[PDB]
C-alpha cells in the first residue's frame, strides 16, 4: 500500500523523535577517572518511562 | 543527527571531569565538524579523547561522502 | 558583508565580558571562516558562542556554493 505504509514510517519517524527530545530533558534536570557519573546516572522516572513505552512498540515494530 | 550524537556522549562523559553544559557542547561539536579547530572547550578524561577522535574519525567518513553525492545531481521547470 | 557582520555581533556582545577591539574581532572572524582555528581570542558567554556557532554554520551555507558557482564560470579575445 502507499498509504498505510507512509503512515507506519510516520509512527515510526515520530515516536524517535521523542525519546531524542526526552533524553534532552532529563540531561538538563541530572547534574581519577569517575565512571560513576558515566554509567550509574539518575535518569528521570516519569521520563523513563515514556522512553520504555517507545521502546516496546519499536521492539513490536521490528518483529512485525 | 552526528552533532546530537557527539553533544550527549562528550558531554556526558564530561561529567567526571570538567562539567560543562549542552551549550558549551554544542558549540564544540559543530566546530570539530567544520575544521575551525578552536579547542578553548577541550576533553580532559581518557574516554573523553577516545569519543571525540571517533567523532572526528566517523565525521572524516560521512561529511566528503555527502558533499559528492550533492553535487553529483547538482550538475545534471513551471511551478504550479 | 558577512565579514562585517561578525566583528559587529561578537564585539557588541563582549562588552559584557573582556572588551575585544575592531582589530582584535576582525582578526577572530576572518580566521574563523579560513578554517584555521587559532583560538587565543574567544567569546567567553552565553549569547557570544551562540552567535559565533551561527556564523560558523552561514559560513557552512555560503562559502561552498559560492566557490562552486565560481568554477561553474571559470570551466566555460582581443581588448580595446
Amino acid at each position: 500500500n502507499q498509504r498505510s505504509s507512509l503512515r507506519i514510517r510516520l509512527f515510526n519517524f515520530s515516536l524517535k523523535l521523542l525519546t531524542c527530545l526526552l533524553y534532552i530533558v532529563r540531561v538538563l534536570l541530572d547534574n581519577k577517572i569517575n565512571w560513576s557519573h558515566i554509567f550509574w546516572v539518575d535518569r528521570k522516572l516519569p521520563l523513563w518511562a515514556v522512553q520504555v513505552s517507545i521502546a516496546l512498540i519499536s521492539f513490536l515494530e521490528t518483529m512485525l | 543527527c552526528l552533532v546530537f550524537t557527539g553533544t550527549c556522549g562528550i558531554q556526558h562523559l564530561e561529567r567526571a571531569g570538567e562539567k560543562l553544559s549542552l551549550f558549551k557542547s554544542f558549540y564544540f561539536c559543530i566546530v570539530t565538524f567544520s575544521t575551525v579547530g578552536y579547542g578553548d572547550v577541550t576533553p580532559k578524561i581518557w574516554p573523553s579523547q577516545l569519543l571525540v577522535v571517533i567523532m572526528i574519525c566517523v565525521a572524516l567518513v560521512v561529511l566528503p561522502l555527502q558533499f559528492e553525492e550533492l553535487v553529483y545531481l547538482w550538475m545534471e521547470n513551471y511551478s504550479r
